[PDB]
């Protein structure tokens, strides 16, 4: 699995 | 930044005008997937990659913060709108031209913003749609995009072709033409 | 023309001598205006633009948010390359070499196509009669064909002798000994 | 840009002390102050917050709506005495300021102002003249005479005794040269004795 | 803390110097900056991982660089008349921090000529009857003069055990010259103690100037002593 980088609400 | 490799894990896009997005990851400026999120589906572009799994949820959760994190900024920048930039575009073949021999013509369509564009292949002005494929809005440093069309073909004395592109930063479609 | 507002985030890794140095940037862009970053190396989100401060100002004071961040180098851009290494990494496409003659008449230019290898790293040298030519020489920039192929064409500008051996040489990680392709002139130009 | 108070600030020792501080870039993310004594190394004092971050005698406080930043020292000690600098950070640019200088003045309760002459130890016949124990409003004005030397006002704090007074210096190597005259180029108290 | 040697430094005009810092223990971020009078804290350039990742204005002649224990080395490869300063690095945890720990510095002064060069000299002055009647207080005063640069501390110590209540010093030196630049310098401190305690004649008094001049590696052909890193001292004990 390759592991992703999440965005952050405002 | 100087590096020996680099990646975009991944590249995560929405647009208003759509309302689309985009979910791919990238490794040293190719593409390794890409997540239809109309299906929900992990797309791989590279076949010894089908090996992995990438969960799209991930893609969809992270596309449904970008919709949210992009109305907060169009109400923030006084509805401040992309700037539509002239794309370039070059036709070119995959390798050298042998009549008769089977080849792939490649149409690069470079400097993308926003990205929204219709890329489509004529031959003798009719429209081809067999042989067709393209790749996802590939990312660039400077935040524009290109994006790579293929067209399969047998090439011969007597056929050509032009790479139509359709742009709102061109003033008319630009026809890109190849001959053998 | 439609108007359009756009929304990018970039979660970017870069290596440099294996796992040696890496380095994570997440990258929030706003149409084409970077706003908001977070660079491993600083270990905070940082402001690129006034746009971006009240998201990064929000984000640092969120403790869970600062600690996934700061561990997400390891947790994403090295686990992610341990995968690279075993695909990517691997990929090896020995590069095709042709030449053809060509005019700017008798022939006067030599085209040395190498085309669908990977990875990019490649050296294209053209010989003639075992010396290597350095000026004449014009090559395109190395060109992305988007399929995890590139191709590139070194051109020679010549005066052939009849006799002469022009050589395209080619070296590339795929290949245990250099491809040498001849063209030998059959005529004086 | 950065721009800070613009001068020296003489107050009484317990007197509360208000530092400000403007930043031009909207964009700037974090501030901090800075406490640096002359000639030193610059130390960390604070982190500047809307909120107001509170530390003892020390309030730091933003606001970005004006592009102001504060320092507030309550019951100022002797010790305060240095060159506070306010110090902005926006993307990739970390700005000091040129400083605000702060001289804190000892209360001189009894004020005892004399003028005594003190003799070398090792060596004879040299000697330097003691203006001391004078009030903190006394200034001390330096020689325009190139044989004579006046040091400037010093504070010094006998601590076990909660005593404090000021100081200065007068010598020569000039004949002429008298304790009863060397600091008539300053203000001198007519209380002052002169034994 | 942060470690920066050598602490005091004299070069002339044209010669090269290197400074060194040790961050504190883990921190991996270490910056340069430059302090004079009047232009105030001016930043050099800041090292991480071993690269500079940020410069300031100054000129190719300011070169530093990084180890891989993140120590720092600051260069001047020709020293100008203008580059005396107080030189401080900084560090911290991260690249591009805020939050900045700083060395006490490198104080580089840098000179035409090395014949302006002079120790001080060191009187204590005892203190004076009549301040022991009228205020049973007792001050004695220190005087270094005569020395340059101005790369002096000055101490005093009571029975062995170095002291500061009851001290001042001068913050800034006299000029015994005032118009010259290369002035030598006169610095004063007093130390005040009971009326009772200087009485006591066993009471030992030493007032110590730390000199920092010139290194071994520098050339004298003066007739004087060469005027090296040096403490001078006098000292007095005190009667009935
Ligand atoms: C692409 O084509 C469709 C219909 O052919 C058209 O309506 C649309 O506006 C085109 N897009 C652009 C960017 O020109
Ligand atoms: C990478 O390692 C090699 C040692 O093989 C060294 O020469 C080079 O300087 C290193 N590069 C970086 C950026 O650390």
């Amino acid at each position: 699995q390759p592991f992703p980088q999440p965005e952050q609400p405002f | 930044i100087v590096a020996d490799h680099v990646a975009s894990y991944g590249v995560n896009l929405y647009q208003s005008y759509g309302p689309s997005g985009q979910y791919t990851h990238e490794f040293d400026g190719d593409e390794q997937f890409y997540v239809d999120l109309g299906r929900k589906e992990t797309v791989w572009c590279l076949p010894v990659l089908r090996q992995f799994r990438f969960d799209p949820q991930f893609a969809l959760t992270n596309i449904a913060v970008l919709k949210h994190n992009l109305n907060s900024l169009i109400k923030r920048s006084n509805s401040t709108a992309a700037t539509n930039e002239v794309p370039e575009v070059t036709v070119f073949s995959k390798s050298p031209v042998t009549l008769g021999q089977p080849n792939i013509l490649i149409c690069l369509v470079d400097n993308i913003f926003p990205p929204v564009v219709n890329i489509t292949w004529l031959s003798n002005g009719h429209s081809v749609t067999e042989g067709v494929s393209e790749t996802s809005f590939l990312s660039k440093s400077d935040h524009s995009f290109f994006k790579i069309s293929y067209l399969t073909l047998l090439p011969s004395a007597e056929e050509s072709y032009d790479c139509k592109v359709e742009h709102w930063g061109l003033d008319k479609p630009l026809l890109k033409h190849w001959e053998p | 023309s439609p108007e359009d507002f756009v929304y990018q985030f970039k979660g970017m890794c870069y290596f440099t001598n294996g796992t040696e140095r890496v380095r994570l940037v997440s990258r929030s862009i706003y149409n084409r205006e970077e706003i908001v970053r977070f660079d491993s190396d600083v270990g905070e989100f940082r402001a690129v633009t006034l746009l971006g401060l009240p998201a990064a100002e929000y984000w640092n004071s969120q403790k869970d948010i600062l600690e996934r961040k700061r561990a997400a180098v390891d947790r994403v851009c090295r686990h992610n390359y341990q995968l690279e290494l075993r695909t990517t990494l691997q990929r090896r496409v020995e590069p095709t070499v042709t030449i053809s003659p060509s005019r700017t008449n008798h022939h006067n230019l030599l085209v040395c196509s190498v085309t669908d290898f990977y990875p990019a790293q490649i050296k294209v040298r053209w010989f003639r009669n075992d010396q290597e030519e350095t000026a004449g020489v014009v090559s395109t920039p190395l060109i992305r064909n988007g399929d995890w192929t590139f191709q590139i064409l070194v051109m020679l500008e010549m005066t052939p002798q009849r006799g002469d051996v022009y050589t395209c040489h080619v070296e590339h990680p795929s290949l245990q000994s250099p491809i040498t392709v001849e063209w030998r002139a059959q005529s004086t130009s | 840009e950065v721009e800070q108070d613009p001068g020296p600030f003489n107050v009484p020792e317990g007197a509360t002390v208000a530092f400000n501080c403007t930043y031009s870039n909207s964009a700037s993310q974090s501030f901090f102050w800075y406490r640096q004594d002359c000639r030193k190394e610059p130390k960390l004092l604070m982190s500047v917050y809307s909120s107001g971050n509170e530390d003892g005698r020390f309030t730091a406080q933003l606001n970005r709506a004006s592009q102001y930043i504060s320092l507030l020292i309550r019951d100022s000690k002797l010790s305060d005495s240095a060159t506070y600098l306010c110090v902005v950070m926006g993307f990739q640019k970390l700005v000091f300021g040129t400083g605000t200088r702060l001289l804190v003045s000892p209360n001189i309760q009894n004020p005892d102002p004399a003028v005594y002459q003190l003799r070398d130890s090792k060596s004879s016949d040299k000697s330097v003249c003691l203006f001391t124990d004078f009030d903190s409003q006394t200034n001390v004005s330096q020689s325009k005479d190139s044989d004579v030397y006046i040091t400037d006002k010093c504070v010094l704090d006998m601590r076990s005794m909660d005593f404090k007074s000021n100081s200065a210096v007068a010598w020569s190597n000039k004949s002429d040269f008298a304790c009863a005259n060397a600091f008539n180029n300053s203000i001198i108290p007519e209380d002052t004795f002169f034994p | 803390g942060v470690t920066q040697t050598p602490r005091y430094l004299i070069k002339t005009r044209g010669q090269q110097v290197t400074l060194s810092c040790s961050p504190i223990s883990g921190h991996r971020s270490v910056s340069w900056y430059q302090q004079t009078p009047g232009q105030g804290l001016q930043f050099l350039f800041e090292y991480f991982s071993e690269t500079q990742r940020n410069k300031g204005n100054f000129p190719g002649r300011f070169s530093g660089r990084q180890f891989s224990n993140s120590r720092s080395e600051m260069n001047v490869s020709t020293l100008e008349l203008g580059d005396s300063a107080l030189y401080l690095c900084a560090s911290s945890l991260r690249a591009e921090s805020g939050e900045l720990f700083f060395g006490e510095g490198s104080r580089l002064t840098v000179l035409e000529d090395l014949n302006k060069v002079f120790p001080p000299e060191v009187a204590v002055f005892e203190p004076s009857e009549a301040e022991i009647s009228h205020t049973q207080k007792a001050t004695l005063v220190c005087l270094a003069t005569g020395f340059f640069p101005d790369h002096v501390e000055l101490s005093w110590w009571v029975n062995g055990k170095e002291v500061h209540s009851g001290v001042c010093t001068d913050p800034q030196p006299l000029k015994e010259q005032p118009a010259l630049n290369d002035s030598r310098y006169a610095l004063s401190s007093r130390l005040r103690v009971s009326a009772t305690f200087w009485q006591n004649p066993r009471n030992h008094f030493r007032c110590q100037v730390q000199f920092y001049g010139l290194s071994e590696n520098d050339e004298w052909t003066q007739d004087r002593a060469k005027p090296v890193t040096q403490i001078v001292s006098a000292e007095a004990w005190g009667r009935a």
